[PDB]
């Protein structure tokens, strides 16, 4: 059976990560006056898998540059990202682990080499330094994005993702917690490098000479990881309600949350210019790094004073 | 039937030579399409790859210059169409691999002996056929051996047919050079006799292609075998480690016996597609070059030869890793003449 | 008259207003509602092959010699079309029909070269070459764009019931 | 069936329809034919629709639309980019400018047409190609690469 | 003969500025729900 | 300052080899290079006719195509000492000004694209498109029309263009008023916009920055209000001075003219006068084509003026208008003969792209992309 | 005929005189055109004094230079005719200040002056070959980087001697010598017949 | 051929651009269409001949039908006058 468990939880995902695109390029449409693409199959859905033939039969130009660096990198990037969803308590995780979000953070924090790995593997004076604002923003994003979680986790009492469907059985995280919310949606906006911070590609990063398979693995990956981090924002905060009798119910409305959020940064993007590097940086250690390091002590008191200390396990 | 050459010489001038070259597509085809372009000629290049890989030959062709028919080698209506109003038709069809549908007598032998048997019916002015150079009809490769055969057939379908026998070419895309420069994914590059005794004359496209396009534009060559061989000959073993070393990779000759060697060429000529090396190839690169002693071709029809290592250092600058590019030929060291 | 574009107390309600808008970023939602907005209004996109982008009458369009209902064709070959268009476009030659009138052998317009002015449909006395409405010609090949008298002509009788349809709503506007 | 010919052609359509339904295209907007095709981009005639790509880098493009004056000077770059696209590559010339050399093609600095440096498979004509019309160019490219039959050419040869 | 004219008695009147609406929660009633919010879900 | 030759396909209209020295992220000198789109216009224009001539200024800067027209027009009549009849003068500030729109919507929305806000300009593109509809409708053409010829304008409105150009202009507004909702104060746009390429008001006199680009300095010059051209007299509007001169000022100018060419069209629909719309002089204007077909004199002048031309009297003048970009200008000299003698065009833009150097100084690679927008540089008209 | 508004052209006359009295070196042939246009005429060395004065007069305010030109009149021994257009904002006026400038014989820069005259004169430069000394950078503006010849020249074929095309065997674009398939028809346009002048 | 009989030979080259193509030619030939039109008798010595449609025709011309030998033909239609 446990073959088939990945099956699932992997296909299906790939199948919805297709999905995503489509469902971006008709919501930026209509956002935008234009029907969107419809023409090819019913209601474009068949466009997704239209451009994944086109782009692995198109000349894996491997420009050229070092090769092997060059196939590692969209490989790690895919690796990692479908990697993460092996954990996610959809009801039930697959693989429970008892330090599970330290997993997700750890694993994470792996993707910046990619950016870092493809950026020098391209032969370009141009295009090593655009994965160098990619590689620093992340690991900076990545400062403010750890603290917040480990805010959540002190008022959770575990670092299993498991134990939220515990605490989350009477109210959202959001309520308690929404200031960091906000910090984390906006801190998930950064690491999936989407709109309003995607300085890194805006023009000046690491795609610049990966076409066909290459650009569509990492590609696939960024979609993916925009739902991952939708969805732990969908977990952690948005608590989905939790019926022990029918765990569906559970993964119905965690559908329905991943795909509002989902379609959240999808609304962002069109509707937002994208920040200067130095804006993106000034927000972080600037405007949120003091927010989330106070908030976090603050966060270390609510449950002492309140006497509110989570029960481990 | 002809047409006055006017014009200054270049693109958008006239010089009068509407010609047929119905293997164009090839390495050295793309060389005779461009000059017999440049100077105006029309040309009409018979083609059975699918347009999209045909488009290169487009732009060097000036707007009416180049017709492009399509044509099958087993259909002889195809021939009979695209030299109906041709005066010139140039033949370099050949594959050294056998494919399945084509064995190698019929690309050298049969479908050159039906092409020039139709322009005899067409009445064309004159016909080139092109032949491998050193090619004997019990030579040791059958590609050769062919060859060999075809260019007696020819002449009794089409008499006093030019027919010039290029030795192995050296130009950008050719195998000669490249071939040898690619064994870097080979760990070792196995050369027979560690390459020795099979000392051979490369000689440049263009200079190929200058020649071959002059012989359509002179009466002097008429029946003539030309042999268009080149500047310098070479000992196998320098042009190895030569082209090596412009690609500055390291260089391992290993000896290995032609015998089991053949049955590498073997190997790859099982695979299904474009083998890279053939058991008729094989052969060939071991077979020694012949010393002239057929009908002088270039310089003789008007080209001086180029000499290998100038413009080797463009056909191998892709085969050297990323450092090493500006490397320029003469920081390098040329490789000794060996002219036994 | 002039007009400053931008040209410019602090009270705990006009600060705590202000810190309002940089803290939950306030004016940032209110650029999402209007997307949103327009995410719910008809799209204006029309199908390409079945509807077709509405052009008016004087529409220029690709090139076309007219005939005379009788059936000779307009031109008389006076050459004022070859001599006002811009480009050097069209090519013309001609030579006295057995006839004994006045008929251009050769009439070439080079479509790469005509930047479709609408000076020629403007100088024909005769009214012979006209701007004529369709704009779908796209070829394959160079060559084909390149456009002789036999192409022109043919062009002129498909398109001659709408280019007469065009010429009659326009005329007196001329 | 099991005729390995109507195995390949199959097959062949299926990656012809893959090419052809999603055309990325890269516009280097030289001139103001470009802005003609900005048009199309926009929501009168929605390039998306179709599977173009509003906007794509060189090495993700599968089409180069020629928008404008070729100059002299600009003639090195456009092939420098023609060159560094993938295998499966494709030009559609756009605007009289780029045909052939339009107003400009007696000048000293204009390339008279751009299939002189770059191959064109497309010709779209009108001085502002009218932006349905480059639409019509760009839906003729789409006929052109479905009767592409690469793979039983292979078969065949 | 005729020619495109305005319309009798000119035109209707047409907007040249800007109608853009100051409309928004004051800020303190927007900071006291948050808080209020937050004092909820801690207890 | 590794030169990053950073340009062509980039952010401009196509061609900027912008070569720049960059250490890491601060732009330490930037010098443009231009030419990449030279084409001739100004030696072809001597081999030419007045008339033939006139198709060349729409492509100078096609973005904004017929308000050059009026520029070479406005210079041939004045060597002419001819000038448009009534109708003829309000039909060009009608669609001068339309055409302002439609270069402001140009500006406004492709600024962002290169920022990376996009919907505006799909939200603009298609009032843009209604527009053209109009150019089409009154001339033939989408762009690039040649309506506005040196004697007027080439043929009446069609017979109902006035009040679409009214419904439109009667919505426009709005689609205005969204785009702010969306970028005026956008608490992003201003960052990248605001106290980017501040330019003094001295040093943009100097450079010879004459556009909103003084405008937006807070010097107080249209030369549409100082030196009235045609009769942008007759109407009221308001030049949208700026302070605190920078790109988000500067930009904040080209929405409040968008805003103020929405007033000056109403008011030439509300007031355009019964007339005609060509000068009554054979000599310079061609015959009307039923009396070219009936009257001997009338085809003397329909055949003398298509093939031989208007025979300027020898003189030289330089016109220059408001154009949306600037001041363009023509110096055209003439002999007596029917083709000019020389036509430099003076582009707004060859001024303003030199000043990329002083504006964009200890500037990060994003910055110079802002303000290659805020100059609304089209290389048609710089590399003429 | 065109609103001629005669209180103009004596303004501007006026300020002719004036400038001609205040700089009586220099300048020469001082004329207010028929079209309420001046255009004082400088001998080439006043291009720096005749220039500076205007831009820093009270009387005369001259801050942006609309335009730097050059028309060719073969037949003049100075070939070139620099012409500089210049504006007023505060006294809303105009005027036109031109030189002559053989091939060989460099004029002074203004880029001094005004900076807007840094790019206008590289493209002088560029297309007829004039020389601008003391100029910051003078360097090609609107030509190909190898071009030979300057193109504005009277004397230069429009076509131009050479064109581009690309060439497979060198893989790399090539010029060629110009080779036209259809040559710019040269239309005739005089009329033998002049028109009484007014 | 053609209108105006443009040919290619056989030993004609420049004739291979049709090879597996086809030529632009015109049925309704012009040269015979007038010929088919019959003559327009008319009462006056002279007529007019706007072509047909005034604005739509050519430049108005008068054409002497004066004597019968000969129908006057206006040079702009090819239209024989029958006195
Ligand atoms: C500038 O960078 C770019 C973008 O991002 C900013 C783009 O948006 C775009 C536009 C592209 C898109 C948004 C659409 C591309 C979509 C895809 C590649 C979808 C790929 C989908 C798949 C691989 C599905 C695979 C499914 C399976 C294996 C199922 C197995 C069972 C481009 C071209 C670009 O270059
Ligand atoms: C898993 C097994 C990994 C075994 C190797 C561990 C690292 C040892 C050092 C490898 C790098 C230096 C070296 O000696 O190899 C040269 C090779 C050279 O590879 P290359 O050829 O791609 O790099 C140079 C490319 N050129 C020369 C064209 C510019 O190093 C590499 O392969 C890249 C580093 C990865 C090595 C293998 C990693 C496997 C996956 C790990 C995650
Ligand atoms: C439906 C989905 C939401 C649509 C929002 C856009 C459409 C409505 C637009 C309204 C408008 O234009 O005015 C906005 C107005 C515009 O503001 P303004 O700039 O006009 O002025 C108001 C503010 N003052 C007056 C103080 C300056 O903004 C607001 O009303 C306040 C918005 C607060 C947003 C706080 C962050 C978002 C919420 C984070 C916490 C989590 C919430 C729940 C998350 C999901 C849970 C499942
Ligand atoms: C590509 C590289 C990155 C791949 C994605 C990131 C993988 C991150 C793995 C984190 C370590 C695993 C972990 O944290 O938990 C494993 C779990 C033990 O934890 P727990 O379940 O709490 O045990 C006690 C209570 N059950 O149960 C186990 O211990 C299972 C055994 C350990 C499995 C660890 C992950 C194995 C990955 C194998 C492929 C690695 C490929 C590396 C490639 C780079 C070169 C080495
Ligand atoms: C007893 C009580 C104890 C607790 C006390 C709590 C007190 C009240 C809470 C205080 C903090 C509230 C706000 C916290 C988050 C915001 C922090 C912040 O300041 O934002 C940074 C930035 C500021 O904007 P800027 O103008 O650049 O900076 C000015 C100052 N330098 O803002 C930005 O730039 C934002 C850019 C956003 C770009 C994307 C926008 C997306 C908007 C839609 C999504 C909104 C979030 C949705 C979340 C859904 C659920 C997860
Ligand atoms: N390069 C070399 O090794 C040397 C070659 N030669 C001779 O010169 C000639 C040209 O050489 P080169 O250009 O390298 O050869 P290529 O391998 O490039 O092939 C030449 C042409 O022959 C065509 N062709 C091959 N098989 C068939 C077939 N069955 N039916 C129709 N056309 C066919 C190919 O067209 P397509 O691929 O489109 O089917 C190709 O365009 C050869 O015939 C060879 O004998 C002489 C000395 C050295
Ligand atoms: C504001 O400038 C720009 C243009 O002119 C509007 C372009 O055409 C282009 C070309 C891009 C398209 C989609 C035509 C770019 C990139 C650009 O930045
Ligand atoms: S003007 Fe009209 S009639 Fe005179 S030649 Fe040109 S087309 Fe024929
Ligand atoms: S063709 Fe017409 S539109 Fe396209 S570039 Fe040349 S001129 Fe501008
Ligand atoms: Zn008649």
């Amino acid at each position: 059976m446990f073959f088939i468990n990945i099956l699932t939880l992997l296909v299906p995902i790939l199948i919805a990560m297709a999905f995503l695109t489509l469902v971006e390029r008709k919501i930026l449409g209509y956002m935008q006056l234009r029907k969107g693409p419809n023409i090819v199959g019913p209601y474009g859905i068949l466009q997704p898998f239209a451009d994944a033939m086109k782009l692995f039969m198109k000349e894996p130009m491997r420009p050229t540059t070092s090769m092997s660096l060059f196939i590692i990198a969209p490989t790690l990037s895919l690796t990692l990202a479908l990697s993460l969803w092996v954990p996610l308590p959809m009801p039930h995780p697959l693989i429970n682990l008892n330090l599970g979000i330290l997993f997700i953070l750890a694993t994470s924090s792996l993707s910046v080499y990619s950016i870092l790995w493809s950026g020098w593997a391209s032969n370009s004076k141009y295009s090593l330094f655009g994965a160098l604002r990619a590689v620093a923003q992340t690991i900076s994003y990545e400062v403010t994005m750890a603290i917040i979680l480990l805010s959540v986790l002190l008022m959770n009492g575990s670092y299993s993702l498991q134990t939220l469907i515990t605490t989350q059985e009477h109210m959202w995280l959001l309520l308690p917690a929404w200031p960091m919310a906000m910090m984390w949606f906006i801190s998930t906006l950064a690491e999936t490098n989407r709109a309003p911070f995607d300085l890194t590609e805006g023009e000046s990063g690491f795609n610049v000479e990966y076409a066909a398979g290459p650009f569509a693995l990492f590609f696939m990956a960024e979609y993916t990881n925009i739902i991952l981090m939708n969805a732990l924002t969908t977990i952690i905060f948005l608590g989905p309600l939790y019926y022990i009798n029918l765990p569906e119910l559970y993964s119905t409305n965690f559908m329905m949350e991943a795909l509002l959020l989902s379609s959240t940064f999808l609304w962002i993007r069109a509707s937002y210019p994208r920040f200067r590097y130095d804006q993106l940086m000034h927000l972080l250690w600037k405007n949120f790094l003091p927010l989330t390091l106070a908030l976090c002590m603050w966060h270390i008191s609510l449950p002492i004073f309140t006497a509110g200390v989570p029960p481990y396990m | 039937h002809a047409v006055i050459p006017h014009g200054k010489g270049g693109r958008s001038s006239v010089s009068g030579v509407v010609a047929t070259v119905f293997g164009a597509t090839g390495f050295l085809g793309r060389y005779v399409v461009n000059h017999l372009g440049r100077m105006g000629s029309q040309v009409i290049i018979p083609y059975r790859c699918d347009v999209y890989d045909i488009m290169h030959l487009r732009l060097m062709g000036d707007l009416g210059q180049l017709t492009f028919l399509e044509w099958d080698a087993r259909d002889k209506d195809s021939i009979r169409k695209a030299v109906q109003h041709s005066n010139v038709v140039i033949n370099l069809i050949g594959r050294e691999w056998e494919t399945r549908n084509f064995d190698f007598e019929d690309v050298f032998v049969n479908i050159p002996r039906a092409i020039a048997q139709a322009s005899k019916e067409a009445g064309v002015e004159r016909f080139i056929h092109v032949s491998h150079l050193n090619a004997s009809m019990k030579s040791s490769s059958k590609s050769l051996r062919s060859k060999a055969v075809g260019e007696k057939e020819v002449r009794s379908v089409f008499p006093e047919a030019i027919i010039i026998r290029p030795s192995d070419i050296f130009g950008r895309e050719d195998r000669f050079l490249n071939h040898f420069a690619n064994y870097r994914w080979f760990l070792a590059v196995p050369l027979v006799s560690l390459g020795f005794k099979t000392v051979k004359q490369p000689v440049y496209v263009a200079d190929v292609s200058k020649g071959i396009v002059n012989a359509t534009k002179d009466p002097d060559a008429v029946g003539k075998t030309f042999a268009f061989t080149g500047p310098n000959r070479y000992l196998l073993f320098h042009l190895v480690k030569y082209i090596f070393g412009m690609t500055h990779r390291t260089f391992i000759p290993y000896p290995l016996p032609l015998f089991v060697y053949s049955w590498i060429g073997k190997l790859f000529g099982l695979s299904p597609f474009e083998p890279w090396t053939t058991k008729d190839k094989v052969e060939r690169i071991h077979i020694s070059d012949v010393m002239p002693t057929d009908l002088p071709g270039l310089e003789d029809l008007g080209v001086q030869p180029t000499p290998l290592e100038l413009k080797s250092i463009e056909v191998l600058r892709r085969h050297r890793t990323y450092r090493w590019l500006s490397s320029e030929i003469e920081e390098t060291k040329p490789a000794k003449t060996v002219n036994y | 008259t002039y007009k400053y574009v931008n040209k410019k107390e602090v009270d705990m309600k006009s600060a705590t207003d202000n810190a309002a808008r940089i803290l939950m970023w306030t004016e940032l939602i209110r650029g999402l509602g209007m997307t949103l907005s327009y995410l719910f209004r008809e799209p204006a996109t029309i199908n390409y092959p079945f509807e077709k982008g509405p052009l008016s009458p004087r529409f220029r369009g690709e090139h076309a010699l007219r005939r005379y209902p009788s059936g000779e064709e307009r031109c008389i070959a006076c050459k004022l079309c070859e001599a006002i268009c811009p480009a050097q476009a069209i090519t013309i030659e001609a030579e006295p029909r057995a006839d004994g009138s006045r008929r251009t052998t050769r009439y070439d317009i080079d479509m790469t070269k005509c930047i479709y002015c609408g000076f020629c449909q403007e100088a024909c006395p005769v009214d012979a070459i006209v701007e004529g409405p369709n704009f779908e010609f796209s070829t394959e090949t160079h060559e084909e764009l390149l456009y002789n008298k036999e192409k022109l002509l043919n062009n002129g009788d498909k398109w001659e019931a709408e280019i007469a349809a065009n010429i009659q709503a326009d005329y007196l506007y001329r | 069936r099991s005729r390995a010919e109507y195995v390949v052609t199959k097959l062949d359509d299926l990656i012809n329809w893959a090419r052809r339904s999603s055309l990325w295209p890269m516009t280097f907007g030289l001139a103001c034919c470009a802005v003609e095709m900005m048009h199309m981009a926009a929501p009168r005639y929605d390039m998306d629709r179709f599977g173009v790509v509003f906007r794509a880098s060189p090495r993700q493009a599968d089409v180069m639309i020629v928008a404008g004056t070729l100059t002299n000077k600009m003639a090195p770059a456009l092939r420098k980019v023609y060159d560094q696209m993938p295998e499966p590559r494709y030009v559609v010339s756009m605007g009289s400018c780029a045909n052939g050399g339009g107003y400009y093609h007696y000048s000293y600095s204009v390339v008279r047409g751009c299939d002189r440096i770059v191959p064109v498979d497309i010709y779209v004509p009108g001085c502002p190609p009218t932006a349905e019309a480059l639409l019509y160019g760009i839906l003729q490219l789409q006929r052109k690469i479905k009767r592409e039959q690469k793979l039983k050419i292979w078969y065949r040869r | 003969v005729k020619q495109d004219m305005p319309p009798p008695g000119g035109y209707g009147p047409i907007d040249y500025k800007r109608n853009l609406p100051r409309r928004g929660l004051s800020g303190y009633s927007m900071f006291a729900v948050g808080i209020g919010a937050l004092i909820f879900g801690y207890w | 300052n590794m030169t990053l030759n950073f340009g062509p396909h980039p952010a401009a209209h196509g061609v900027l080899r912008l070569v720049l020295e960059l250490s890491g992220e601060m732009v330490r000198k930037c010098d443009p290079h231009i030419g990449l789109l030279h084409r001739g216009t100004e030696k072809l224009i001597e081999y030419k006719t007045y008339l033939q001539a006139l198709p060349y200024f729409d492509r100078l800067d096609y973005v904004s195509m017929m308000c050059n027209e009026q520029a070479y027009s406005i210079a041939v009549e004045k060597l002419l000492n001819i000038q448009p009849p009534p109708r003829a003068q309000w039909i060009r500030v009608l669609f001068g000004e339309i055409t302002r729109i439609l270069n402001h919507i140009m500006a406004v929305t492709t600024h962002a694209l290169d920022i990376g806000a996009m919907t505006p300009f799909f939200w603009m593109f298609e009032e843009r498109e209604k527009m053209f509809e109009f150019y089409e409708r009154v001339s033939g053409a989408r762009m690039h029309a040649a309506y506005i010829r040196p004697g007027g304008v080439h043929q009446d409105l069609p017979l109902g263009l006035l009040d679409d150009i009214y419904e439109f202009s009667k919505n426009f507004s709005l689609r205005i008023d969204e785009v702010e909702e969306m970028l005026t104060n956008n608490r992003i746009w201003r960052n990248r916009t605001v106290d980017i390429g501040v330019v003094t008001a001295e040093d943009a006199l100097n450079y010879g920055f004459s556009g909103v680009m003084l405008r937006g300095s807070g010097i107080q010059w249209d030369l549409r209000k100082t030196q009235p051209y045609d009769v942008y007299d007759q109407v009221e509007f308001d030049v949208p001075i700026g302070s605190r001169g920078d790109c988000y000022d500067r930009y904040l100018c080209r929405v409040e003219e968008m805003r103020q060419s929405l007033r000056i069209i109403e008011q030439c629909l509300n007031k355009m006068p019964p007339g005609e719309i060509k000068v009554d002089d054979a000599k310079v204007s061609p015959p009307k084509r039923a009396e070219m077909k009936t009257s001997m004199e009338s085809l003397i002048h329909h055949f003398k003026l298509y093939t031989e031309g208007y025979q300027v009297p020898p003189g030289a003048t330089y016109t220059a208008i408001e154009a949306p970009k600037g001041e363009f200008g023509v110096y055209l000299v003439s002999d007596g003969s029917s083709r000019p003698y020389r036509c430099k065009i003076k582009a707004p833009g060859f001024a303003h792209l030199a000043g990329l150097d002083k504006m964009s100084k200890g500037h990060m690679l994003a910055d110079v992309v802002a303000i290659i927008g805020t100059q609304d540089i089209v290389f048609g008209e710089i590399d003429r | 005929v065109r609103p001629r508004s005669d209180v103009t052209h004596k303004q501007l006359s006026a300020f002719g005189e004036y400038v001609a009295e205040i700089l009586p070196k220099y300048v020469q042939q001082v004329q207010v055109s028929c079209l309420d246009e001046l255009e004082i005429c400088i001998h080439p060395d006043g291009v720096i004094p005749t220039l500076t004065f205007l831009r820093d007069h009270t009387n005369a305010q001259f801050k942006s230079l609309a335009d730097l030109t050059a028309v060719d009149v073969p037949t003049r021994q100075n070939r070139f005719e620099i012409v500089y257009n210049l504006l007023s904002l505060r006294f809303n006026s105009r005027i036109r200040v031109k030189t002559y400038a053989d091939e060989l014989t460099p004029i002074d820069s203004i880029v001094s002056v005004h900076i807007a005259a840094n790019w206008y004169e590289r493209e002088v430069w560029d297309m007829f070959g004039v020389f601008f000394f003391n100029h910051p950078d003078l360097r090609r503006i609107l030509t190909d980087y190898g071009f030979e010849g300057h193109p504005f020249r009277k004397d230069f074929p429009l076509t131009g001697y050479v064109e581009l095309r690309y060439d497979d065997e060198v893989k790399r674009v090539v010029a060629e010598p110009v080779e036209l398939a259809q040559e710019f028809r040269k239309f005739d346009l005089n009329s033998p017949w002049e028109a009484f002048p007014a | 051929i053609t209108h105006t009989g443009q040919v290619y030979d056989e030993k004609d080259y420049r004739r291979v651009r049709f090879v597996d193509r086809q030529k632009e030619v015109n049925e309704n030939f012009a040269i015979d269409l007038i010929a088919q039109q019959p003559v327009n008798e008319v009462e006056h010595r002279i007529i007019a001949c706007d072509g047909g449609g005034g604005a739509l025709g050519h430049p108005k011309v008068y054409i002497n039908l004066d004597k019968e030998t000969k129908t006057g033909t206006c040079g702009y239609c090819g239209l024989q006058f029958k006195q």
